[PDB]
């Protein structure tokens, strides 16, 4: 009655340095769609983050699309921080350039 | 176009 | 060369915070096209694809007004699932319906849908048929008698084989350059030592339209599922989707294996190797 979000990080096109992208943070397959979805630069949560409308799969779970316009650099990393009532304490995912 | 759904359980 | 219509709806009680959300969203294959959200201010239908743009103000009060009146028919049965149920009023529940159709190749159709869920469960469904409901629970089949006595099932047929069928096609026509399109994957694959004994191949898919796609892995032509990885197919935000498959190989045989790509758009299957 309760599923945890599996969690994906990732960016729109292949992440280069210096070159504007998108970052995403896409939460599927969980219940119920109570949930926080924050991203992080360098530990601090980014202020304008968008995302999809909420929809569900065939199955009723849930899913939703969380995004961001960025411009990767060599030095600044990113995480995506989920808060769900099935997880203890939130999942932070770093975000790796080849998931 | 959604539909007139108006049916009670 | 079917496609699908779907509305999904999301009914979420609020014990002590208002009235339930209500929050729906409209679909045609993988593209949605409409919003309602109960807690915006607009309090109305709003498009979500160009193509739905061109329809006039006649169109969007009327499907303000329909999903309008589904959110308070779902505040109802809330409140009717919970005595039921005998859960009591201070617990906050979900209430899930899902409807729409599919048309052939055709234009014809195919199939319709009605169904719902309760706390993410299957509550009651109608059958293909079209005629009977499929209920989960002895909770749902209170639903199912009343339903069959009120023949609610014969009532829904003209929706979902005229007015879902007449609208679906409509949207397929107004929006070819969109709906119509077939976007094939593109491919590439990554390889990461992991150890001086083992790495890691990755197969990817990229900016593929529609979602449905097949990823596999093959060792000396032979199917292979151990060891393998295969993520949730995710959007990339602006259409298309996307998908990775990966398998931990030993270090220095990266060439018996083999990542197969199957998608509409692709006329072969694409293989791909290290």
């Amino acid at each position: 009655i309760q599923r945890t979000p599996k969690i994906q990080v990732y960016s729109r096109h292949p992440a280069e340095n210096g070159k504007s992208n998108f970052l995403n943070c896409y939460v599927s397959g969980f219940h119920p769609s109570d949930i926080e979805v924050d991203l992080l630069k360098n530990g601090e949560r980014i202020e304008k983050v968008e995302h999809s409308d909420l929809s569900f799969s065939k199955d009723w779970s849930f899913y939703l699309l969380y995004y961001t316009e960025f411009t990767p650099t060599e030095k600044d990393e990113y995480a995506c921080r989920v808060n769900h009532v099935t997880l203890s304490q939130p999942k932070i995912v770093k975000w790796d350039r080849d998931m | 176009n959604y539909d007139y759904w108006y049916r009670s359980f | 060369g079917s496609h699908s219509m779907r509305y999904f709806s999301t009914s979420v009680s609020r014990p002590g915070r208002g009235e339930p959300r209500f929050i729906a969203v409209g679909y045609v294959d993988d593209t949605q096209f409409v919003r309602f959200d109960s807690d915006a201010a607009s309090q109305r239908m709003e498009p979500r694809a160009p193509w739905i743009e061109q329809e006039g103000p006649e169109y969007w009060d009327e499907e303000t007004g329909k999903v309008k009146a589904h959110s308070q028919t779902d505040r109802e049965n809330l409140r009717i699932a919970l005595r039921y149920y005998n859960q009591s009023e201070a617990g906050s529940h979900t209430l899930q319906m899902m409807f729409g159709c599919d048309v052939g190749s055709d234009g014809r159709f195919l199939r319709g849908y009605h169904q719902y869920a309760y706390d993410g469960k299957d509550y009651i469904a109608l059958k293909e048929d079209l005629r009977s409901w499929t209920a989960a629970d002895m909770a749902a089949q209170i639903t199912k008698r009343k339903w069959e006595a009120a023949h609610v099932a014969e009532q829904q047929r003209a929706y979902l084989e005229g007015t879902c069928v007449d609208g679906l096609r409509r949207y397929l026509e107004n929006g070819k350059e969109t709906l119509q399109r077939t976007d094939p994957p593109k491919t590439h694959m990554t390889h990461h030592p992991i150890s001086d004994h083992e790495a890691t191949l990755r197969c990817w898919a990229l900016g593929f339209y529609p979602a449905e796609i097949t990823l596999t892995w093959q060792r000396d032509g032979e199917d292979q599922t151990q060891d393998t990885e295969l993520v949730e197919t995710r959007p990339a935000g602006d259409g298309t989707f996307q998908k990775w498959a990966a398998v931990v190989v030993p270090s220095g045989e990266e060439q018996r294996y083999t990542c197969h790509v199957q998608h509409e758009g692709l006329p072969k299957p694409l293989t791909l190797r290290w």
